[PDB]
């Protein structure tokens, strides 16, 4: 939907172009952003360098320091559940809950498939 | 013959609210189903309360809690001053139909 109207891919205008390119739907706004969306799970944002330090969201602060500035709100270090819940936004008439922590893990990489592939020659 | 037989449930405190801004208590029927707590598909009324203060009612607390028969109970830290919640729990009412 572009400004409330359905459009047929690709839709192109000055600065903006949206396409069914490849396996995804890609929205590129020139000098602003690149948004890839496979349509089922993945979704990837490329941002200009000029938005360094001026962004905030699940994608982080874009200041370049990974381990010190994302999860420290009012000097208190917080957790992925907390960080993902701070960046929340309900609908006008919606009260979505907060998902509760999942219990401990199991399985692990028994057959080594993740270690066989990820650590394999391909990468 | 068939007559409705109905009764209350027990108390369900499946979470301990977390200090901070995004914290609080989120006691939802879907979470109750996931955690293994028995959730009746059909109900008539449910009752919420604070687990640590089992006398003074919800409105006497004055905190912002939404507690409804279709969803459950939710208290968010950021909506209250101080930005915190109490440790709440709730119970539900289950009614079936038994032959006379
Ligand atoms: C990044 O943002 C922090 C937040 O206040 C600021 O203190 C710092 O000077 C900024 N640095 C750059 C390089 O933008
Ligand atoms: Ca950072
Ligand atoms: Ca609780």
């Amino acid at each position: 939907l572009i400004n409330g109207q359905r459009e047929e891919l690709p839709y192109s205008r000055t600065g903006l172009l949206v396409e069914q390119s490849g396996d995804y739907i890609k929205v590129s706004i020139r000098l602003v952003l690149t948004f890839l969306w496979n349509g089922e799970d993945s979704a990837l944002l490329e941002l200009d360098p000029k938005y360094a330090n001026q962004t905030c969201g699940l994608c982080g602060d874009f200041n370049g320091l990974p381990a010190f500035n994302e999860f420290y709100a009012h000097n208190a270090r917080l957790t992925p559940l907390q960080f993902g819940n701070l960046q929340k936004l309900d609908g006008p008439t919606e009260q979505c809950p907060d998902p509760l922590p999942l219990p401990a893990g199991n399985c692990t990489d028994e057959e080594g498939i993740c270690h066989r592939t990820l650590l394999g020659p391909a990468f | 013959c068939v007559r409705e037989v109905c009764r209350w449930s027990s108390w369900y405190n499946g979470h301990r609210p977390e200090p901070g801004l995004g914290g609080g208590d989120f006691e939802t029927f879907e979470n109750l189903r996931q955690r293994g707590y028995q959730v009746c598909p059909v109900l008539a009324d449910i009752e919420c309360r604070a687990a640590q203060l089992p006398d003074m009612p919800l409105e006497e607390l004055g905190q912002q809690v939404d507690c409804d028969r279709m969803r459950g109970l939710m208290c968010a830290n950021s909506q209250q001053s101080p930005p915190l919640c109490h440790d709440y729990e709730l119970r539900v009412l289950c009614c079936e139909y038994v032959p006379c």
